């Protein structure tokens, strides 16, 4: 539904 | 003989790869002579994702909040800057890997490959197109942001993509590597969309020419067709139009075959209105779009198997 | 998400391919420690292409013979000695690249990275499997013989195939790196052909999963079979009988998706019965069979997208 | 028709 940024947490 | 979806071999881009840390967020960075290239959203907190004013955000680091790490060597920051969506973070040793490289920023329907990676260290290697629609269809997980997308000419790696986010329909979206992103799409966590797609024709056609090369030729028939009735046809599936300087640059694997650019257009016409019917070609079932002219040429011999 | 033919980062293997010349042919080696590792072929002669004696053509030979060239430095030859269908070229000096390495032998149905190579330089990598019949569908053309093909573990490369020869229906045959073929293949221009091939069925289903980890579900079913009316569909559409080792291979993955093995399996039977009506799984309209169950978890998240 | 070695000449 929302965009998804792909870093690391 | 044969055709493969083939990516560059990866070992100049591998050598360039390292782990950018900031907070608890971590991801990918390129690390270029004294530069370590890497996308903004590494400063970002877990609840600015909505909108965050990445100026603000940047004025309140510091070289020290970046935590860069080439392996098992962790590098010094000494400056950082932004470009439009990426972070130039200056580090105090360049790169002694760093190949000869251009930043160049690619058409859609161009093709590249792409290196991706985890906590900078390479995964997998895999060649896709950049869509009409500016978007790829990438294989990409959480912690792959950052990894870069290239093509290689006489040991001249030209990065063109740094991998920034997935949107809803699981397509990928990003920059090239002054940070300006491809297609309208922004480094947020908002409702942003991919548009709607269309076919690559040229390549398409780029495609049934490898097919030949190959020895599949039952999709070939006794007809040529105009441009325009072509593209008439190809409009009404969601097909690129076909240009003259597609034709020009469809030219040798024509003249390799001996099959006219129209005479194979009335090939992909009657297998857009017919369909396979059983068959495959190279191996697939569908026509395949991702393979530019220059691709095929490269990767066919330059004889064809008569 | 997303999902494609993934190869493994080729840098390792990069860095170990030189170039092998005697007399006219030249071809590709793999130069690991102070061993140069080329097919045998390197010492054939145009005339012998029919049955060359191996052995014989060895004997005549002498270090000297064999014009080495890593890259821009040419590797002095101290010994040469033939193991099966591979030679292996002492030389005075240790590749500084060398990887931590094995060679080990794949079964059909595992998948590799292929590094094709030409003159001793890598052209381009790609992803593929070994068939039932012991060949591989690769993109070969002269010059690739000696290219390798590989799967890299923890930063070790496990080497299992060297490139020797293409067969007429313009598959790929060669040996592992001890020079033991795979497959009822020689180092000589016969008429030999492919076997008749199958469709790896474990592999189908490890497809099937990743394309429900991935959202394509519209080829589920609510039925499920016994593993022995599956193998008596998979027979009769030339697919390798399902076995209770590989139910349990898939374990994982139908674990991860909550679709039992044998309920996929009846999605299969489906499929092969009646076709896909016009619909695609992964962007193919074909049943892919070269993606084992590692490769789908190595690629595929950890959590599904329910 | 016939097996092709893939060396160089």
């Amino acid at each position: 539904l929302l965009s998804q940024l792909q870093g690391q947490s | 003989s044969g055709f493969r979806k083939m990516a560059f071999p990866s070992g100049k881009v591998e050598g360039c790869m390292v782990q950018v840390t900031c907070g608890t967020t971590t991801l990918n960075g390129l690390w270029l002579d004294d530069v370590v290239y890497c996308p903004r959203a590494v400063i970002c907190t877990s609840e600015d994702m909505l909108n965050p004013n990445y100026e603000d955000l940047l004025i309140r680091k510091s070289n020290h909040n970046f935590l860069v790490q080439a392996g098992n060597v962790q590098l010094r920051v000494i400056g950082h800057s932004m470009q439009n969506c990426v972070l130039k973070l200056k580090v105090d040793t360049a790169n002694p890997k760093t190949p000869k490289y251009k930043f160049v920023r690619i058409q859609p329907g161009q093709t590249f490959s792409v290196l991706a990676c985890y906590n900078g260290s390479p995964s997998g290697v895999y060649q896709c197109a950049m869509r009409p629609n500016f978007t790829i269809k990438g294989s990409f997980l959480n912690g792959s942001c950052g990894s870069v997308g290239f093509n290689i000419d006489y040991d001249c790696v030209s990065f063109c993509y740094m991998h920034h986010m997935e949107l809803p329909t699981g397509v990928h979206a990003g920059t090239d590597l002054e940070g300006n992103f491809y297609g309208p799409f922004v480094d947020r966590q908002t409702a942003q969309a991919a548009g709607t797609d269309t076919t690559i024709t040229v390549n398409v056609l780029a495609w049934l020419y490898a097919a030949v090369i190959n020895g599949d030729r039952w999709f070939l028939n006794r007809f040529t067709t105009t441009l325009n009735d072509f593209n008439l046809v190809a409009m009404k599936y969601n097909y690129e139009p076909l240009t003259q300087d597609h034709v020009d640059i469809l030219g040798p694997l024509s003249a390799q075959t001996g099959i006219a650019v129209l005479d194979m257009c009335a090939s992909l016409k009657e297998l857009l209105q017919n369909g396979m019917n059983g068959r495959t070609i190279l191996g697939s079932a569908l026509l395949e779009d991702e393979f530019t002219p220059f691709d095929v040429v490269r990767q066919c011999s330059g004889v064809t198997f008569q």
